[PDB]
């Protein structure tokens, strides 16, 4: 609740480190696919390297 | 590289608007504000996840948000002349949301 720009920024700052998927709507769980998407991406970077 | 997460880009929203384009007006433009730079991180950071998220990789950027600001800009003007706290009905909210 706020009518300036600086209480909405100190919200801002104010927000929790932990992003959970969960902020944006999407499940929790979108952040496993996330990181096996980029685990085989990582996967297939090593094995061009030939 | 931008530094992923929402609250990186909201502060970077809000460092990049002028205050004095953000403070005049009725003192609801501020929150108006507050709420496209809510929606564009919202919008730009489930961009990350394309498969569960934007379908295709769309290209929500600075141009979008600066155009959404014109678009706030221009319509509340024209509905508040004045510069008292309109009040929250008489806000153009179908305007915004049919323009956006």
């Amino acid at each position: 609740d706020g009518i300036r720009r600086e209480e909405f920024v100190q919200w801002v700052e104010l927000l929790p480190d932990t992003q959970t998927p969960s902020w944006l709507g999407l499940p929790n769980n979108a952040e496993r696919v996330l990181l096996t998407t980029q685990g085989v991406d990582m996967i297939s970077k090593m094995l061009k390297m030939q | 590289e931008p530094p992923p997460g929402v609250k990186a880009n909201m502060l970077r929203t809000f460092s990049s608007i002028p205050v004095s384009r953000i403070c005049k007006s009725p003192n609801e433009r501020a929150r108006l504000y507050f709420l496209l730079a809510w929606f564009h991180a919202i919008i730009q950071e489930r961009l990350r996840y394309a498969p569960l998220g934007w379908s295709k990789k769309y290209e929500f950027g600075e141009s979008d948000l600066r155009s959404a600001c014109d678009t706030v800009d221009t319509w509340l003007d024209d509905t508040a002349k004045g510069r008292q706290n309109i009040s929250p009905d008489k806000i153009p909210w179908s305007a915004l949301k049919t323009l956006m």
